[PDB]
């Protein structure tokens, strides 16, 4: 409970980095590649695009 | 696993303060061969006395 | 979850859980049911149900 | 049900997924980009050629 630690899971529990992993892992899941590298590539470049 | 590999925010600043502490020994040792010359200076002009 | 397999909630009785594990139980035991996707789910369902009607095993998933 | 729970709990704990997903998740937190999205694509990129 150091001021690092903490200050890591105000990070970790805020908002946009949380959502985002929920939406990444959930259709990550749905597709399900056998080379997740790139399609998590493919993925983030089509997501920024917006 | 992060907070099992990596700190104790006490100790480092602590071996942070720990410089200051070597310095100030330093100075002492210094304080006391100046004054093994001083004494030794004392016996030369006690014997020429 | 042990839950969710059930179909109960987090807040289920003790009556609640036999009425669902009966149901539950009634509808996939390979006797019955004789065959589809039940494979696992009697499994899920007799270890919940394991877990969930001893008081200090159900405490113990219920805390962790 | 278990057929669907079972066909994403097999594919996501299974080794290439997780200890992507892991180190990614502990990269992140210790680097704390504004944006997220972009420096999981770069992470991505530079972690390909690995």
């Amino acid at each position: 409970q150091t001021p690092l630690y903490e200050k890591m899971r105000d990070y970790a529990h805020s908002n946009k980095v949380q959502e985002l992993l929920q939406k990444m892992t959930a259709d990550l899941f749905i597709e399900r590649p056998a080379d997740p590298v790139t399609w998590m590539i493919k993925w983030l470049s089509e997501e920024q695009k917006r | 696993r992060l907070v099992s590999s990596g700190d104790p925010v006490m100790r480092e600043v602590e071996t942070a303060f720990m410089p200051w502490l070597k310095e100030q020994a330093i100075g002492y040792l210094a304080r006391g061969v100046v004054a093994r010359r001083v004494v030794d200076k004392l016996v030369e002009d006690a014997a020429a006395a | 979850d042990y839950y969710e397999v059930m179909g109960l909630t987090r807040s289920a009785n003790d009556i609640d859980i036999r009425r669902a594990y009966r149901r539950l139980a009634l509808k996939y035991h390979p006797d019955i049911n004789k065959d589809g996707a039940a494979g696992d789910e009697f499994l899920r369902i007799c270890e919940a149900y394991e877990v969930l009607c001893d008081p200090k095993t159900k405490g113990f998933y219920d805390l962790y």
